[PDB]
RNA sequence: GUUAUCACGGGAGACACACGGCGGGUGCUAACGUCCGUC
RNA sequence: UCCUCCUAAAGAGUAACGGAGGAGCACGAAGGUUGGCUAAUCCUGGUCGGACAUCAGGAGGUUAGUGCAAUGGCAUAAGCC
RNA sequence: UGCCUGGCGGCCGUAGCGCGGUGGUCCCACCUGACCCCAUGCCGAACUCAGAAGUGAAACGCCGUAGCGCCGAUGGUAGUGUGGGGUCUCCCCAUGCGAGAGUAGGGAACUGCCAGGCA
């Protein structure tokens, strides 16, 4: 199975983040939709999300799945962050290879005005 | 000689930064909360509050953590 | 591409009207092909693993991956860590263009052709045999042959039954048992 | 057809097992069905004459308690290791 | 419960314990032989 | 001299000339980081194969391995690329 | 907000394993090559790009099956702290703590947030 591979490969920074204890960005990703959101320290609050099947931020996407509509989604997600207060949260690519759709809203949060 | 084996400091009682719970030979215990694991496989508190044993996990293994005061 | 387009035209249409199937997909599907080489004299001489497996790169769309040893046995004096064989993973165009080679002619042609066994399978529809006489096919030439050497081919399918197997041999005709 | 007499249980633990014991008696259990388990007092040389039959392993027991009838069926019959006195037996109401 | 508890300063004595009770090891599940933890 | 299990009695310590054993080693990789994979054994097919070179598939799920004698642990791996 | 789907946590065999059914509304999954993002101990092996061309199929969500498996009383039994006795290798008396195992019972779990869909 895929899934389950994924999220085994994910679980070490995951349980390695519990210890440190602060807020983390993280990205789920498919080829046909994409969602994020910002988990609190606790792992189960968290303080904004998105995702690529809502129109109100995919009107301007060609679809919901592509290079654009993943850096769109990583602004957005960086705006919102900058806007609620979220104090230097930290990142997580759910266990992903950073290299694609992931390292492009990576550049486009980082680039939004984050420090991580 | 006889090498010294045994939980050095019991569930309820209070522990400092940097006090080791118990120093065990293998990893019959895990650190959870405020609690780190030595190069020796020993459990070291890291703040100031009560220590606590606790059960879960699929093999029910056993966690000692700290809860400050 | 080129034997797929048929093989979806003719084969998957016979399959599922014979098996009144529902769901398109639930005909058996290809995952891919298995071309190994496990003579187990590599011991005594390593060029022939060498050689064997850059006439299998050669015959093939891409070079084979050489397999380390499993398990030790005293019995048979092998270490660990010491490689034996190799085996070439076909999948995409090459498998499909092999695959189409072989059939074509390979194997209508071989001595005493008593015929392929459709029962001799793992038990979820996974057709794995042996052939010896490497000679049997069209681009080992008796300008490169060494010895008669043998191979192992396996067709792993997505199926998870005896009948799936049946039905693809079906399907490529199955000459006789 | 088989007469039965039992007494009611007030007391509980080792102690009273021990006390019954040395007074010649031991407890007995019903349990079974949505009416909450009971602990009742049988005396040990009528109760070891009654169980000297040989139909007690199908014979339904009417329990007489309290000037009630009960019906039931023993199913546990703890034995002392070796010696030949009874400490405990498990009754269901069937 | 007379602070019966802990801390520093000076003065000590011993530095060969036996018997009995409780749970054990060695011993041959021969023991009341023998050695341990505690009163 | 050091180290491992009992004795050593559900906290720790705990002895006899008690019952049982290994060592004076060892790296410029056998360490670290980062990206990945994941055990012996049996069954199906198998010119070499005798059941016991390895090979394609199934079960197994740490009885494997975890450099040394042994003990505690190691699957998130402390096992391997 | 009634129902379905995916993610983020709790709990860690009441959530576990075998069998049957159902599912494309959203979501998830199968697909071509790749000189382009990424790279292979060869392989596009793992992960990425164009989405539905087509489907609910390995797998995957849910329901039933108490079948395998798991949790589990009251009470009883073995044991044990204190004082004494006996025929002192051990047992009993007054009293406190109480097994394991087994039975009844439990249950196909549950819970907080976000996102999408049929209404």
């Amino acid at each position: 199975d895929k899934k389950s591979a994924r999220i085994r490969r994910a679980t070490r920074a995951r349980r390695k983040l519990q210890e440190l204890g602060a807020t983390r960005l993280v990205v789920h990703r498919t080829p046909r939709h994409i969602y994020a959101q910002v988990i609190a320290p606790n792992g189960s609050e968290v303080l904004v999300a998105a995702s690529t099947v809502e129109k109100a931020i995919a009107e301007q996407l060609k679809y919901t799945g592509n290079k654009d509509a993943a850096a769109a989604v990583g602004k957005a997600v960086a705006e919102r962050a900058l806007e609620k207060g979220i104090k230097d949260v930290s990142f997580d690519r759910s266990g992903f290879q950073y290299h694609g759709r992931v390292q492009a809203l990576a550049d486009a949060a980082r680039e939004a005005g984050l420090q991580f | 000689e006889a090498k010294r084996l045994g939980v050095k400091r019991f569930g309820g009682e209070s522990v400092l930064a940097g006090s080791i719970i118990v120093r065990q030979r293998g990893t019959k215990f895990h650190a959870g909360a405020n609690v780190g694991c030595g190069r020796d496989h020993t459990l070291f508190a890291k703040a100031d509050g009560k220590v606590k044993f606790e059960v879960k996990g699929p093999k029910n293994r056993k966690f000692i953590s700290i809860e400050a005061e | 591409a080129k034997l797929h387009d048929y093989y979806k035209d003719e084969v998957v249409k016979k399959l599922m009207t014979e098996f009144n199937y529902n769901s398109v997909m639930q005909v058996p599907r290809v995952e891919k092909i298995t071309l190994n080489m496990g003579v187990g004299e590599a011991i005594a001489d390593k060029k022939l693993l060498d050689n064997a497996a850059a006439d299998l790169a050669a015959i093939s769309g891409q070079k084979p991956l050489i397999t380390k040893a499993r398990k030790s046995v005293a019995g048979f004096k092998i270490r660990q860590g010491y490689p034996i064989g190799c085996k070439v993973t076909l999948r995409g165009e090459r498998m499909w263009e092999f695959f189409e080679r072989l059939i074509t002619i390979a194997v209508p042609r071989i001595r005493d052709f008593r015929g392929l066994s459709a029962k001799s399978f793992d038990g979820r529809g996974n057709y794995s045999m042996g052939v010896r006489e490497q000679i049997i096919f069209p681009e080992i030439d008796y300008d490169k042959v060494d010895r008669v050497r043998g191979l192992d081919i396996t067709i792993t399918t997505t199926a998870k039954s005896d009948e799936e197997g049946r039905a693809l041999l079906a399907a490529f005709d199955f000459p006789f048992r | 057809m088989f007469t039965i007499n039992a007494e009611v249980r007030k007391e509980q633990g080792k102690g009273a097992s021990r006390r019954l014991r040395a007074a010649n008696k031991f407890p007995a259990i019903i349990y079974g069905g949505k009416e909450a388990p009971l602990a009742i007092e049988l005396d040990h040389d009528k109760v070891m004459n009654m169980q000297a039959k040989a139909e007690f392993y199908s014979e339904v027991l009417t329990i007489v308690v309290d000037g009630k009838e009960i019906k039931v069926k023993a199913q546990d019959v703890q034995r002392h290791p070796y010696k030949p006195k009874l400490q405990h037996i498990d009754f269901v109401r069937a």
